[PDB]
């Protein structure tokens, strides 16, 4: 995604 | 039934890639009415985006199938079907941000106050993802105080370069994109948070540099692709 | 909710990757006391080894964590890894039980004496989900599910040798997975060795009958075969 | 790695 994707 | 192994489970439930009960001691250590740690706060933050994540994707490919495409009906029931299971966990998350999370939290705990309220707004941006009609515009206007506040807060009581406040920033400009359908204010806020960062970046602050930058590229990738 | 409309379903849960569910739609289509296709039976096999396998690693990271805090200072924490290895354990002892439970009530009965391949495809799995049962075992319990699994293997060896070509996925797959049993299960390298060597020279001898239609699966066995070969020699 | 035939 554009998201701030996490661990 | 103690607090410190249930936060062991959740690192081994980590490693085991079982997020569904990684997502479960998490919760269960927040229900202890007890303001979670910076290591706890990730632990619950990283189990519940895996596992929201995980239903969104199938979301995601099941909505693309009903789109390219007695087949239909079954395919619109597998939609439903994933939605029931991905709005449980949003309001489940929720349910632990009103009742525990924020409320736990002081009016000078800003750091902690902007990260809850950045995850309010995403697991009702979320929800705005699935919802239809006056369901839709009651959590975008609920994603949207949430943001707001979060925005307002990160402006004042933060630093420009703090990668909780980037991030708050990126999902914002991802909300105002993927849910307002508003590229003018998706990007003034990107572009606004950008320059912000730019201008003070040469601090490095030596505690967590590269977690800044990284966030920095994401919005700089995010400005590319728009 | 027809039979069509549960393989649809099973389709899109591989493309959802919720194989949880594709397993679930597929038991159902066996359920059904029907012969099932090669798409389906494949789609049915794939689904529960995903699930199966999805157990099979967790319990190998949490094994490996008993493993390396045996009595290493806190007791406490080493009960709580025990009771997640212990559940875990029983998640995969519940999903072999199921597969098994299917293939010796809805597929094996099912197989006329005229259809090999669908015989031999699932007396296979009985060999490789019995298997799984003895990775998580000990005392008589391992050795009682090993038999299972022993009888399972040399059944579809002693099948799929007459009546199948040594250049057919399944046999070449049967005679994989038999080597891996013989290797680490029962400690049995020379045994591994040779009947990894026998499958793999028997494809050979006939390369020349490789087909266009399914080829790719043929030939990434036997290099599978021959991995496993040069490593244990 | 597994040497069994992973069912990809
Ligand atoms: C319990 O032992 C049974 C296996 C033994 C032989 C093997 C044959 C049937 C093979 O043909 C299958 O492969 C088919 O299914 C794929 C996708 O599902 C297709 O890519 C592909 O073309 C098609 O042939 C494979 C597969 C190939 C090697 C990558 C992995 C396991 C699977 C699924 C089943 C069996």
């Amino acid at each position: 995604k554009l998201s701030l994707q996490e661990r | 039934v103690d607090r410190e192994q249930l936060v062991q489970k959740a690192r081994l439930a980590e490693q085991a890639e079982r997020y569904d009960d990684m997502a479960a001691a998490m919760k269960n250590v927040t229900e202890l009415n007890e303001p979670l740690s910076n290591e706890e706060r990730n632990l619950l933050s990283v189990a519940y985006k895996n596992v929201v994540g995980a239903r969104r994707s199938s979301w995601r490919v099941i909505s693309s199938i009903e789109q390219k495409t007695k087949k239909i009906e079954m395919v619109r029931a597998y939609r439903e079907k994933i939605e029931k299971e991905l709005e449980a966990v949003c309001q489940d998350v929720l349910s632990l941000l009103d009742n525990y999370l924020i409320k736990n939290c002081s009016e000078t705990q800003y750091e902690s106050k902007v990260f809850y309220l950045k995850m309010k707004g995403d697991y009702y941006r979320y929800l705005a993802e699935v919802a239809t009609g006056e369901k839709r515009a009651t959590v975008v206007e609920s994603s949207e105080k949430a943001y707001s506040e979060a925005h307002e807060i990160s402006k004042e009581h933060m630093q420009p370069t703090h990668p909780i406040r980037l991030g708050l920033a990126l999902n914002y400009s991802v909300f105002y994109y993927e849910i307002q359908n508003a590229p003018e204010q998706a990007c003034h806020l990107a572009k606004t948070a950008f320059d912000d960062a730019i201008a003070e970046l040469d601090t490095l602050n030596e505690d967590s540099y590269k977690d800044s930058t990284l966030i920095m590229q994401l919005l700089r990738d995010n400005l590319t692709l728009w």
